[PDB]
């Protein structure tokens, strides 16, 4: 038995109700994992909570289409649900649902960050784009060397969604050895976002400031 | 061994008992699941239990779930070991409870460890063909609840068509008490049964019955209902002459 | 009062063997069933195996059948999880959990230990190499952060001067095996030139404590 949990996002306010879809092909289970910590038992079937889950939580549904609705969403219950099938053979689990906290879009504030002289003796030289305080979580970071277009080098990280004002925080990578750095000039991050009317470009050029 | 009995066929050069009907072990619509190591086996009312890939005077102990569908759900009514002790002519099973179904709260489950008897079956001795004199010695096994290991002793006076015993060396004192003389008397299936007290210094303390099995009356097999100060304890019955 | 406490997991070659200790406490152990349940950096969960309350019935996933064991002993509490034949598809973290009944598999999992983090690759120890990310020279403020980069295995603490404003990112594995992961914080420009910002790196896998220092120019 294959689960999907549609859709794979949510996006809701504090006190609007969240509706979890998981489908089948019973008896079916509810979990929830918050950033950085151990999954616990949510309810199972029918709509059974676990000790200190509170009335918020509930399920439904039968045949294939099964459901786990929280009537108000509280700040502390967004967090990523995954549902669990275990009357049969071998146990399978969802994918996953993240509800992330509703919000406008912030535009990035965005930074650029050439290579230390410490790394650069190394034989490596490392540059970073910084897109901090942001929403929606989407964008992307196009590096651009001597006015080019960068492909295969540079690795993405983002944060969590923050707990205190709902943004994100993206930081780009640009790796490359040292006597390639050398032998270019001009280095710029060109970042892509529904805040921005247009992308906002952040440049340093090798040996100023 | 166990895995044996929930995945191979039946062979007839299996040694007896080759098999055992489970009635009173798995009930109408319910639906029994036994697990052992990696194989496991569903069984329904009337389905029989592969005893001959068992061991003989041995309890065999299979990891257990009951199950019925109420409307549109599987209910988990029951859950713990399940135990089956095997002889030649004879068997019997038994249910090591560890969770049952919350009664009120329905999908719930509540932790509660019981010890019942489950299903006495075999080639049961016809009370009219009984052997029509003498006397015989069985000697076997009783078990109860965390303990295989008390000791089973019968004899019974065919000429009297009586029957006395004991229980031994089970861990708990107040389990190991003595069978009561009481009469062989037919069932309604003509089944030989023994129906007797408990004794423990000469004083109740239970009940227990028996039927014997085996054409030759060779064996023995039952339960004892004894009562403690903590209630009810049920110790499955098994023994054998030499 | 129920508490789980994962051991044993760490950095394994391909095809090496660890074994995980999963000991247990606020409950009656040897009456209920256990699980192992794990999950690769980044993604969902996976249930990996699950044993009887009498350890009579083990049952496998089928990308683990044969190369890893579940076992438990009822005197010590303690569910065990012997891997063998560890593949690179085994890095996870791997979560011991207890079910709510005997027979194994067949029942919600009402409590979880904290996990344990079970690597699998060829690459070896290495502690990490930090850069400053130094502010710039020309809102109002001005962001700074330290590059904690080349390091095996999960995972480095990076704690700012030892407090607020600060961003650290998720680590990468690289192309070549290694991880790196980059702690920003965004400080007023006033504030530059006018303290310290030393970030405190710590990295146990490895036994190094680094703090390097941040500062303009």
């Amino acid at each position: 038995i294959v689960l999907t949990q549609s859709p794979g996002t949510l996006s809701l306010s504090p006190g609007e109700r969240a509706t979890l879809s998981c489908r089948a092909s019973f008896s079916l289970a509810w979990y929830q994992q918050k950033p950085g910590q151990a999954p616990r038992l949510l309810i199972y079937a029918p709509s059974n909570r676990a000790t200190g889950i509170a009335d918020r939580f509930s399920g439904s549904g039968s045949g294939t289409d099964f459901t786990l609705t929280i009537s108000r969403l509280e700040p502390e219950d967004f967090a990523v649900y995954y549902c669990q099938q275990y009357g049969s053979s071998p146990i399978t689990f969802g994918q996953g649902t993240r509800l992330e906290i509703k919000r406008t879009v912030a535009a990035p504030s965005v930074f650029i960050f050439p290579p230390s002289d410490e790394q650069l003796k190394s034989g490596t030289a490392s540059v970073v784009c910084l897109l901090n305080n942001f929403y929606p979580r989407e964008a992307k970071v196009q590096w651009k060397v001597d006015n080019a277009l960068q492909s295969g080098n540079s690795q993405e990280s983002v944060t969590e969604q923050d707990s205190k004002d709902s943004t994100y925080s993206l930081s780009s990578t640009l790796t490359l050895s040292k006597a390639d750095y050398e032998k270019h000039k001009l280095y710029a991050c060109e970042v892509t976002h529904q805040g921005l009317s247009s992308p906002v470009t952040k440049s340093f050029n090798r040996g100023e400031c | 061994g166990l895995a044996d009995a929930l995945t191979a066929p039946l062979d007839h050069k299996d040694k007896g008992l080759q098999s055992l009907t489970l009635d009173q072990s798995v009930r109408k619509n319910e639906k029994l699941k036994l697990a052992a190591q990696g194989a496991e086996k569903t069984y329904g009312n009337g389905d029989s239990l592969n005893t001959g890939k068992l061991k003989n005077d041995k309890v065999s102990r299979f990891d257990f779930i009951r199950q019925i569908e109420v409307d549109g759900q599987l209910i988990t009514l029951e859950s713990g070991e399940f135990q089956v002790y095997k002889q030649s002519h004879s068997a019997l099973t038994a249910f090591q409870t560890e969770q049952i179904q919350d009664s009120e709260h329905s999908g719930k489950m509540v932790a509660k460890r019981q010890f019942r008897i489950g299903d006495i079956a075999g080639e049961h001795t016809s009370f009219d063909k009984l052997p029509e004199g003498g006397r015989a010695t069985y000697r076997g096994t009783a078990f109860g609840s965390d303990d295989a290991g008390g000791k089973l002793t019968y004899t019974i006076d065919f000429a009297a068509k009586q029957g006395n015993g004991k229980i031994e060396h089970l861990k708990s004192p107040e389990l190991n008490v003595d069978l009561a003389a009481a009469d062989i008397k037919p069932d309604g299936k003509r089944h030989a049964v023994i129906s007797g007290s408990v004794l423990y210094n000469q004083a109740e303390k239970g009940s227990y019955s028996l039927g014997i099995f085996g054409g030759k009356a060779q064996e023995v097999a039952g339960s004892a209902e004894v009562k403690t100060v903590n209630g009810i304890r049920h110790i499955g019955l098994a023994a054998k002459q030499l | 009062q129920v508490q789980l406490v994962e051991s044993g997991g760490g950095l394994v070659q391909p095809g090496g063997s660890l074994r995980l200790s999963c000991v247990t406490s606020g409950f009656t152990f040897r009456s209920y069933a256990m699980t192992w349940v794990r999950q690769a950096p980044g993604k969902g969960l996976e249930w990996v195996s699950s044993i009887s309350h009498s350890g009579g019935s083990t049952k496998y996933a089928d990308s683990v059948k044969g190369r890893l064991t579940i076992s438990r002993d009822d005197s010590m509490d303690t569910l065990y999880l012997q891997m063998n034949s560890l593949r690179a598809e085994d890095t996870a973290i791997y979560y011991c959990a207890k079910d709510q009944i005997s027979y194994p598999a067949a029942s919600p999992l009402d409590y979880w230990g904290r996990g344990t983090l079970v690597t699998v690759s060829s690459a070896s120890t290495k502690g990490p190499s930090v850069f400053p990310l130094a502010p710039s020279s020309k809102g109002g403020t001005a962001a700074l952060g330290c590059l904690v980069k080349d390091y095996f295995p999960e995972p480095v603490t990076v704690s700012w001067n030892s407090t607020s404003g600060v961003h650290t990112f998720p680590a990468v594995l690289q192309s070549s095996g290694l991880y790196s992961l980059s702690s920003v914080v965004t400080v007023p420009s006033s504030s530059l030139g006018t303290q310290t910002y030393i970030c405190n790196v710590n990295h146990k896998p490895s036994n190094t404590k680094v703090d390097k220092k941040v500062e303009p120019k």
